[PDB]
């Protein structure tokens, strides 16, 4: 990510150049679920966390 | 102050308080221009 | 040379300079040694 | 045979190809000296300088 | 990388031999054969050729 | 023989319980406060990273 | 035994052949240097004094 | 100090580390300058709040993957603001998410309010309550944002080419240069440019795409939009390549 925030592919090189880290964003789907003691249940999952 | 882009390899001068960065390739990796100056070698 | 009172430390004594400096890091910031920080606490407790 | 004098060597010597390697150890590398250098503040001692 | 101009032990050229040892390599030539066409006679000038590495020509294939 | 992967599965758990661990203690504070809590805000990324 | 310089381990080399490029070898010792604006008051750039 | 030349610059030697007279010889100090190290050849309450604050500000920034050189700068901006102590009644959450969206305007690459509060505990209200009371008890300022100060980061978030990020930038300083949105939130002249590049190329994103990564409502792409729309082959750059042709851009 650059300063700006931009996302690039970081080539191997380039990491050995600028010091970086060759490292791969890791995201997990998580799913909540929540109960009120309302006989109602609400489960909403948030992709790739 | 000619510094030559890792990527596209363009020589564009850049002064020393404006950011370093490829004018048109936006690359991030600059090196500097060989010296003007002369070295001398003995082939030996 | 030795007494059993002295064994008490009713002053305490301030090592020289020279056995704790004053070491310069980052510019002109005085990094002063772990004696000093530790005198300073002494100090500050002894006035108050 | 001799290089100074080019008389035939008496002994006949083993002689031909062989693979050698040049070490990274470099005596450039190592040779160095130290004659009333930069001695420490707080210790009075001798010190790289 | 590149082939040494002279040969270390006798200071024979060698450095104009590569490419024709090569091409006389490609002509089905042994090795042994291409250097005695060479005019590669002493083995301190054969192991010139016959050990040689080319590594400037995957230099090459990096952009400058 | 441990090779990279188990080392790293050996580490990734540690450092997967304490992600666990953080967004069980982030939610808490926001659950005993009686507002529901943002689960985005609650994984702390450097833990793994 | 040419000389006796080559005793205990030792080797002579011809300087002849050293003068043709026989064991010539490059050194690269490369340096990195970066700039920290860290702290207000000290701001350390690139120029030369 | 030479005995002999009072009033001499001494000059510093490394072989031995001795400052010796500039025109004497004369060594004077032994080995006093210590070469090595000048050429480079229980906690408190404060303390620990600032503790807290700096583990805070770390875990904001790794939230957008900035750079440890602004999380530096916000850390000094924290201690500055964190002693001058006009902000103790505040919350240290939302001095840190304030310092933090300051740290990112003074290195030159502004994050929104918005973006700010996305990794924040902290309202996007309360940042902005914040932010101005610091630049009070700093005594600093911000450079006004530009609309290309986020072109790079929303086209890149949006996927798009470089051709339409370099468009979307030409048509939004053309549009503030001639004035077409005056009063217009920079951000959402960004959106709206983004928006008429995007769909004058083959990578073509919807309203709603672009609202949610530039955090502006569709709505308000659709009147800054409506605004340019009329001058579109003026903003447009000339040597542009249209997938879809000016006068067939969407119109509402
Ligand atoms: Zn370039
Ligand atoms: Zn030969
Ligand atoms: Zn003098």
């Amino acid at each position: 990510w650059e300063r700006d925030g931009a996302p690039s592919p970081m080539m191997p090189n380039e990491a050995r150049l600028r010091n970086l880290t060759y490292s791969a964003p890791l995201y997990v789907d998580i799913t909540k679920t929540v109960i009120k003691e309302g006989e109602e249940q609400l489960q909403t999952q948030h992709q790739k966390t | 102050m000619i510094y030559i882009c890792g990527e596209c390899h363009t020589e564009n001068e850049i002064k020393s308080r404006d950011p370093i960065r490829c004018r048109e390739c936006g690359y991030r990796i600059m090196y500097k221009k060989r010296t003007k100056r002369l070295v001398v070698f003995d082939a030996r | 040379y030795a007494r059993p009172e002295w064994m008490i430390v009713t002053v305490l004594p301030v090592p020289p300079l020279s056995v704790r400096p004053a070491v310069v890091m980052q510019g002109s910031a005085r990094n002063q040694d772990d004696l000093t920080h530790k005198l300073a606490d002494i100090v500050k407790i002894n006035n108050q | 045979y001799n290089g100074f004098t080019g008389r035939k060597i008496t002994s006949q010597i083993f002689i031909g190809p062989t693979y050698y390697q040049r070490l990274k150890h470099m005596v450039d590398d190592k040779i160095h000296s130290r004659a009333r250098g930069p001695i420490q503040i707080l210790n009075r001692q001798p010190m790289e300088g | 990388m590149i082939i040494p101009v002279r040969c270390f032990t006798c200071g024979k050229i060698v450095g104009n031999k590569w490419e024709a040892y090569l091409g006389l390599l490609q002509a089905e030539y042994t090795e042994g054969d291409a250097l005695d066409a060479l005019g590669l006679k002493r083995y301190c000038c054969r192991r010139m050729l016959l050990a040689h590495v080319d590594l400037i020509e995957k230099l090459l294939n990096y952009a400058p | 023989l441990d090779l990279a992967g188990p080392l790293l599965a050996f580490l990734f758990r540690g450092m997967f319980k304490n992600l666990l661990k953080e967004v069980r203690i982030y939610a808490q504070k926001f659950i005993d406060r009686g507002k529901d809590f943002n689960l985005e805000l609650a994984i702390k990324t450097r833990i793994i990273s | 035994s040419y000389t006796g310089y080559n005793q205990e381990d030792s080797v002579i080399m011809n300087r002849s052949a050293v003068d043709r490029g026989f064991f010539r070898s490059v050194f690269y010792r490369s340096y990195k240097e970066q700039e920290s604006k860290k702290g207000f008051d000290q701001e350390e750039v690139f120029e030369k004094p | 100090t030479c005995p002999n030349h009072p009033d001499a610059i001494l000059v510093e030697d490394y072989r031995a580390g001795d400052m010796i007279c500039p025109e004497c010889g004369l060594v004077v100090g032994d080995r006093v300058i210590d070469v090595g190290s000048e050429w480079r050849t229980t906690m408190s309450s404060s303390d620990r709040a600032m503790m807290n604050a700096f583990k805070e500000i770390t875990t904001m920034a790794d939230r957008i993957n900035l750079p440890r050189n602004i999380v530096d700068r916000t850390n000094n901006l924290f201690k500055q603001v964190y002693e001058q102590k006009s902000l103790k009644g505040r919350a240290n959450d939302a001095i840190a998410s304030a310092c933090l969206y300051i740290a990112c305007r003074q290195e030159g690459v502004p994050r929104t309010f918005k973006e700010i509060c996305a990794v924040s505990r902290i309202s996007k209200k309360e940042i902005g309550r914040c932010f101005k009371l610091i630049l009070k008890a700093l005594e600093t300022s911000v450079d006004l944002i530009t609309t290309g100060d986020f072109m790079s980061r929303f086209c890149s978030n949006l996927c798009l080419p470089k051709q339409v990020q370099m468009a979307a930038t030409h048509i939004a300083r053309k549009a503030v240069e001639l004035d077409l949105v005056p009063g217009r939130s920079p951000i959402s002249v960004a959106a709206a440019a983004i928006y008429m590049a995007s769909q004058a190329s083959a990578e073509k994103r919807t309203q709603k795409e672009i609202g949610d990564i530039a955090g502006v409502a569709d709505v308000t792409i659709r009147q800054s939009y409506r605004l340019i729309y009329p001058r579109a082959p003026d903003l447009f750059p000339t040597d542009f390549k249209f997938d879809t042709p000016v006068d067939k851009l969407p119109q509402l």
